């Protein structure tokens, strides 16, 4: 598949908003491994356990690993916005609340592979957009 | 007082009648020679010439190319109109006698029908005007505008008597298709030589290096330093019409030199050039008191040095005169590629404009005025390709793209060409296209009024392998070509970013090529980034306002708007991609 | 003894060559209609394939198709082949392996061409296709639609466009219409069909040439998915009736397989030609 | 008596009207062949004759054959003994059978209405500009290959002068509006596609003659059809059918409509073209064949003209109808439609006389002007 420009744009906005990229266009150098490991873990262990692992805040991690889940949430919200609204569309388009954590959201609304597909594309977009910045 | 202006003939139709480059050069030199013969009696009578500067330099054969244009303006004294009239058919009888000669192949002739056919086909028009001015500067536009409308009168041969074995009437086709002569065995033991005709005798003579011209592959491979022409002429002369066998033999001999053969030796570059807006240059040389003879001098010097430089590179001029240029050059020749030749011709243009028009540049362009410019159209094709379609591609690149006449023509066909939209017309462009053996086209357009052209030339010269040496050149990464194509949207996002695009581009290239093998290609990555940024800046400065006025011009439909709207970043990406593909195409051999 | 409509059921992938000057990653691209941009087969390709199949029948070839090239006496051909236009296309689904996709614009173009050509057994098909199209437009009400005609196929997902298929219980698909259009049929908006049939969504295959382990060449090839249906028109210029009968009998027999395409030795383009059955 | 028809042709597929340097011509056969936008009137004559024989079951089948005298005489009375020939350019009779006159082929637009059909003509070369031709003693003068003529002052009728860069009148076709001439671009009428064709078997062959030919096939936009008017001797009949007009078996649909009797079709065509008339020029609506262009240029000063090539296939009733046809030994150059002949003061009558002296060409819808 090709690279979706709109998803890369959402990734840029979400990376800036969720405080992964500093003002001098830099990141703490552990986040690229975080995103690549997130993709691999989603493939190898399943969506819910990988989301729980990377969304955990009581971790002995080098940096704030839970910020990548916020970036994922922002990208998914942005792409669910501008979803076309036709009565033949399989997509939900309902926006994930900022109150909700990602894991509970997938638990209580998770019966369809729409979230899996959107998360895979969002992770790929994060991976490709983070290459535009430098690592401290 | 009296002025006489002459338009020469149907150049376009005669060019279209041709089939290969020999016929094309013969057709161009036919009109050059006709103009030469027509104007020689007046030049020897020392008339005051206004449109061209017919000094002694043009009359000397300069590498077998046509310098004489199709338009001339006289200063007439009473008694030259009728002698021009008589010389008009004197030349026709002379040409009829020249064609009716056994030196050319065929079976007998007849001068009378040749003369009638030539008078029916060749349209010699001359206008006489008695205007009140002794100033050439209003004289030449006034005569030119009348000549332009005079051109549209159709004289043609009504009956054309063909086949029936030989009752030929297509005498210009006869001349162009048989213009080099016959193989002329000379003995039992000879090197074969072509006979020659009035065109190739008025051209280069017999001062060594005069082994005329035949086929295309010796043009496209004039570096291998083994004799294409004789090595292939021996093969045909060892057996029992003119070009196809020796062309067939030539590909055989070239293929037989497989050890040093490189793919570009079978690809031929057609170079067409035209002067960028010289009528307005005349007008500005107008309001500011400067003679037009300086422009004539500059164009003369540029033409002579252009012929010299083209023949130095290894190319065959077809017509260089006035503001117009057409040439046949190899893809590569002795460490110089075609773009080096284009840059050298451009520099010759600027040098001649500087030398002769120093008053105009020193007085006008510094305040605010575009300098005279030259636009280039280059097409590279297989040798076994239709010549007519190759010349159509070159004309398309030069006019529609390089001169942006597609913009002007789409706007004028629907009558939208307001002055504000005419302010957005663009010149000074290099239109380049390459068609492989398959059909894959690499086309791009670049502006020569900036550092992007300079950096493009330096990148080509830097990363092209030089076989002639054997010490080394900076190595090339072929994976960058596919990265540019695949990552084009992300690159567009980077380019559209303001005041952080340089650092972002550097970061992207470093983070994508993060392996130890890429430590050697940092120079290539840096050059690519610099060229891409320069091209994006040029493209925005050239196209942003033009696109935003095209977008909300509610006279054009969406299709023509989309064919007219150019994305700056995407065009820069395409240009860099095409340049890299050209580098790879020149570098890659299939041993 | 007049114009006839023939249907091409493709049993494998089809690559009918374009030869056009490619600009993108795919080197060999398939033939598309100059206006509609839908995949098509040229009249020359159809004539060549049918002539090649019938090559051993010299008299039939001479009477129906004409003389051979480089031959002398150059007699003309009596039958005239027309462009083969893509009717139905297989698209991916989740309940079923594939759905066979038909557009409303391709249906209307088929109706218009059947009227214009006056196909032999076309009066019934035109009426029923017009009723089906009008029912579909009445049910759609101008909105983008994807309609299945099997109750089991309701809720199907067309994955490339991400569209759910609905079953209008009062839009009847007659058995002959199924036999023409296809078995698992979706009638969808032409925008969805053109997205599903463009260059980005057609099956692209990678190919290479290998010399003792080292690859010499690489290219990408575009193909048309198997089980796709294409319709073309045939006019016989009052040809010899017995030769024409042999032609129709051979073409419409189940065991006849015709090769149309650019890779015969690897199975590209083996088709079955069907004649328009009575309604 | 005589019977007048209007014959509408509808393209069933992509058509090919070709010819000049076409394929199989030899001398670098030039596999790339471009289609002429219109067929020659000879093609119209031949199509009419072919269909006339089809209706009466008088065609030639099977390898080389013979003819009995009575069918020879009925072919004489129906079609004629000889095809459209250039040598009979000054014959006062058409030399054919029931066919008497055909109008030049006309481009017709058929809107979805009972409303009549709009007739489209090539745009006159002088449309949009005025030619003043100021001639009071020597003030300016031009020699066209050695003939004295006045000076053509051309201004855009909107001063400035003729800018050939702006000149795009050769790309347009015109039709009648309320009082505005409707201009249509040629691309909006004809769409073109390049076809690549080969021979699969691969045998001993040479370029331009073995395989790999390219042909330009033209398609005519939706509501446009080709039409012409025909006069028949009245003892025959023309029936609607499916025809082959052009090259590579270009197939069309004939709709034959009978127009009311006592209607000179020439007057009908000229009434159609009336809206393009200008008192100072003769508008060439169909290719013309003056036998001396110098003679014509003697009485016309500025000939805003172009040239088209005409070559004809020459067959008789007893000819090898399956073989390389005999082409006209001479290539004939014709005046393009939309050409403008600007005459001197007066003198319109004898230039018209020169144009109409080719009555055979006038009957085959060629030397038609307004
Ligand atoms: N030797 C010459 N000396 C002076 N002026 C010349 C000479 N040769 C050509 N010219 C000028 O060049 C022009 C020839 O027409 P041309 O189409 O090349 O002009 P242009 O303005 O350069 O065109 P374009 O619109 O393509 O840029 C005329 O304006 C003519 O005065
Ligand atoms: C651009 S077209 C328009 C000019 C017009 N067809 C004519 O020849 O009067 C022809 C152009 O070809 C160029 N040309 C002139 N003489 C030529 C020659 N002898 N051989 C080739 N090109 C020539 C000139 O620039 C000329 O304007
Ligand atoms: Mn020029």
């Amino acid at each position: 598949m090709k690279i979706s420009k709109k998803q890369i744009e959402y990734a840029i906005e979400a990376l800036r908003a969720n405080n992964i990229i500093t003002n001098d266009n830099q990141y703490p150098k552990v986040f690229k491994g975080y995103i690549s490991s997130f993709g691999a873990a989603v493939i190898q262990s399943g969506l819910i356990p990988a989301i729980i692992f990377f969304e955990n805040e009581d971790n002995d991690a080098n940096a704030d690993r839970h910020k990548i889940i916020g970036v994922l949430k922002d990208i998914i919200n942005a792409m669910r916005q501008q979803y076309t609204v036709t009565d033949a569309t399989i997509l939900v388009s309902s926006q994930i609340p900022a109150n909700y954590s990602m894991a509970q959201y997938i638990i209580e609304h998770g019966n369809t592979d729409q979230l899996l597909k959107e998360i895979t594309e969002a992770a790929v977009a994060m991976k490709l957009a983070l290459r535009m910045y430098k690592s401290e | 007082m009296k002025y006489i202006a002459i338009t020469l003939g149907p150049i376009t139709r005669t060019i279209e009648m041709a089939e290969s480059t020999k016929e094309l050069w013969a057709a161009s030199y036919f009109f050059s020679y006709l103009a030469k013969k027509i104007v020689e009696p007046f030049v020897k009578k020392n008339r005051t010439f206004q449109l061209p500067l017919i000094n002694e330099e043009m009359q000397k054969p300069h590498c077998g190319a046509g310098l004489f244009p199709d338009r001339y303006i006289f200063k007439s004294e009473p008694g030259d109109l009728e002698l021009l009239k008589q010389h008009s058919d004197q030349v026709l009888i002379e040409i009829a006698g020249h064609i009716a000669s056994p030196s050319l192949p065929g079976t007998a002739k007849d001068v009378s029908q040749i003369y009638h056919y030539l008078k029916s086909y060749i349209k010699i028009y001359f206008i006489e005007r008695t205007l009140e001015s002794d100033d050439p500067h209003v004289v030449i536009p006034a005569c030119e505008k009348y000549l332009n409308i005079i051109e549209n009168q159709e004289t043609f041969p009504e009956q054309e008597e063909t086949m029936i074995s030989h009752q030929k009437s297509d005498f210009l086709k006869f001349l162009i298709t048989n213009v080099n002569g016959k193989i002329y065995r000379k003995d039992k033991n000879s090197i074969p030589r072509f006979t020659g005709s009035f065109l190739t005798r008025d051209a280069f003579g017999d001062m060594n290096g005069e082994r005329l011209f035949e086929s295309i592959l010796e043009i496209s491979a004039s570096e291998l330093n083994i004799n294409i022409q004789q090595k292939a002429l021996e093969v045909i002369t060892a057996n029992e019409k003119y070009s196809d066998q020796i062309w067939d033999a030539e590909e055989i001999i070239l293929n037989d030199n497989k050890a040093q053969l490189r793919p570009y030796h079978k690809y031929i570059a057609i170079i067409k050039s035209d002067g960028d807006s010289m009528g307005e240059t005349i007008k500005s040389m107008g309001a500011y008191n400067i003679p037009i003879t300086q422009l004539s001098k500059a164009l003369l010097s540029f033409n002579i040095e252009s012929i010299n430089e083209i023949v130095a590179y290894g190319g065959k001029p077809i017509f260089i005169g006035g503001d117009d240029l057409l040439c046949f050059a190899p893809v590569c020749c002795n460490g110089n590629n075609v773009f080096n030749l284009v840059e050298k011709l451009s520099t010759c243009f600027d040098q001649c404009i500087n030398q002769h028009l120093q008053q105009y540049i020193n007085a006008c362009s510094e305040a605010q005025r575009p300098l005279p410019s030259l636009s280039f159209g280059i097409s590279i094709t297989y040798h076994k390709y239709p010549m007519f379609e190759a010349l159509h591609t070159t004309d398309y690149l030069l006019e529609m793209v390089a001169k942006d006449n597609l913009f002007k023509y789409t706007l004028s066909n629907k009558n939208i060409l307001n002055e504000n939209m005419k302010r957005f017309i663009l010149k000074n462009k290099l239109a380049f296209s390459l068609q492989k053996h398959s059909g894959q086209i690499y086309h791009t357009a670049m502006s020569k009024k900036g550092k992007s052209y300079v950096k493009f030339n330096m990148l080509l010269q830097k990363y092209i392998l030089k076989n002639k040496d054997m010490q080394e050149s900076e190595k090339f990464l072929s994976s960058v070509i596919q990265m540019i194509r695949a990552h084009a949207e992300i690159l567009q996002i980077i380019l559209q970013n303001e005041d952080k695009r340089t650092e972002m581009l550097k970061n992207y290239f470093d983070n994508n090529f993060n392996e130890s093998c890429h430590l050697g290609y940092t120079g290539l990555f840096e050059d690519i980034q610099t060229l891409l940024c320069l091209r994006y800046q040029e493209n925005i400065q050239d196209y942003q306002n033009r696109n935003e006025i095209i977008q909300q011009n509610t006279i054009l439909t969406s299709d023509e708007k989309e064919i007219l709207i150019v994305s700056p970043a995407m065009d820069a990406i395409h240009t860099i991609f095409t340049a890299l593909q050209f580098i790879h195409f020149i570098n890659y051999n299939k041993d | 003894m007049t114009t006839r409509m023939y249907v091409i059921n493709t049993l494998s992938n089809m690559h009918v060559g374009s030869g056009e000057v490619n600009y993108g990653v795919i080197a060999n691209l398939i033939q598309r209609d100059s206006v509609t941009n839908l995949p098509n087969i040229n009249s020359s390709g159809l004539k060549g394939a049918i002539r090649e199949y019938f090559k051993e029948n010299e008299d039939l070839v001479r009477e129906l198709f004409g003389s051979a090239p480089r031959d002398e006496k150059t007699l003309p051909g009596k039958v005239r082949f027309f462009e083969a236009n893509l009717l139905s296309m297989p698209v991916r689904s989740d309940k079923v392996p594939f759905l066979m996709a038909i557009s409303d614009e391709v249906l209307q173009e088929l109706i218009t061409k059947m009227k214009f050509f006056n196909c032999e057994e076309a009066t019934q098909y035109i009426s029923h296709l017009s009723t089906l199209l009008d029912n579909i437009k009445t049910q759609a009400q101008g909105t983008d639609f994807a309609y299945v005609f099997d109750p089991l196929l309701q809720g199907a997902i067309i994955e490339e466009v991400s569209i759910r298929a609905t079953c209008p219980s009062h839009i009847p698909l007659q058995p002959s219409l199924k036999k023409l259009l296809g078995d698992r049929l979706v009638i969808l908006s032409h925008k969805y069909f053109s997205i599903l049939s463009d260059d980005n969504h057609l099956p692209v295959l990678s190919r290479n040439n290998l010399e003792n382990g080292q690859s010499a060449n690489l290219w990408y090839e575009q193909v048309l998915p198997r089980y796709s249906r294409l319709y073309f028109m045939l006019m016989d210029g009052n040809a010899q009736s017995e030769y024409l009968k042999k032609f129709r009998d051979t073409l419409c027999t189940p065991s006849t397989i015709i090769q149309i395409g650019a890779n015969a030795s690897i199975g590209y383009g083996y088709c079955q030609i069907s004649e328009l059955s009575p309604f | 008596m005589n019977r007048h028809y209007l014959i509408t042709l509808t393209p069933m597929d992509w058509f090919f009207f070709g010819g000049e340097r076409t394929l199989d011509d030899g001398k670098s056969a030039d596999y790339i062949s471009h289609s002429n936008k219109f067929p020659q009137q000879s093609a119209l004559l031949g199509m009419i004759r072919y269909q006339l024989l089809k209706q009466h079951n008088l065609l030639s089948q099977f390898p080389y054959t013979e003819n009995k005298p009575t069918e020879k005489e009925i072919m004489k009375t129906l079609i004629g003994e000889q095809s459209f020939r250039m040598t009979e350019r000054k014959a006062k009779s058409l030399g054919l059978g029931v066919i008497k006159q055909i109008s030049p082929l006309m481009l017709i637009e058929c809107k979805d209405d009972t409303s009549s059909r709009s007739i489209y003509f090539p745009l006159p070369l002088d449309d949009g500009y005025k030619v003043s031709f100021n001639e009071t003693s020597n003030e300016d003068k031009v020699f066209y290959n050695g003939i004295e003529c006045p000076i053509p002052n051309v201004y855009p009728a909107s001063r400035k002068f003729f800018d050939h860069k702006t000149y795009n009148n050769y790309l347009f076709w015109c039709t009648q509006g309320n009082n505005q001439i409707k201009k249509l671009l040629s691309d909006e009428i004809w769409i073109s596609k390049m076809q690549i064709g080969i021979t699969k078997h691969v045998e001993e062959g040479e370029d331009n003659d073995k395989s790999f030919y390219k042909q330009e096939f033209l398609q005519l936009k939706k509501s446009f059809i080709y039409a012409f008017y025909i006069t028949l001797s009245g003892e025959s009949e023309l029936s609607s059918d499916i025809i082959q007009l052009g090259g590579q078996r270009s197939v069309f649909r004939m709709e034959v409509e009978s127009i009311e009797e006592n209607s000179d079709i020439q007057e009908k065509y000229q009434t159609a073209a009336q809206f393009l008339t200008q008192s100072d020029r003769l508008l060439i609506l169909s290719p013309t064949y003056v036998d001396n262009l110098k003679e014509l240029s003697a009485l016309c000063n500025f000939m805003w003209s172009d040239s088209i090539v005409f070559r004809n296939i020459q067959t008789t009733n007893a000819s090898n109808f399956y073989g390389k046809p005999i082409k006209s030994s001479s290539k004939y150059h014709f005046l393009k439609p939309g050409s403008v002949l600007y005459f001197k003061q007066g003198k319109r009558k004898e230039v018209e006389k020169l144009l109409m002296d080719y009555t055979y060409l006038r009957l085959s819808g060629y030397n038609i002007y307004i």
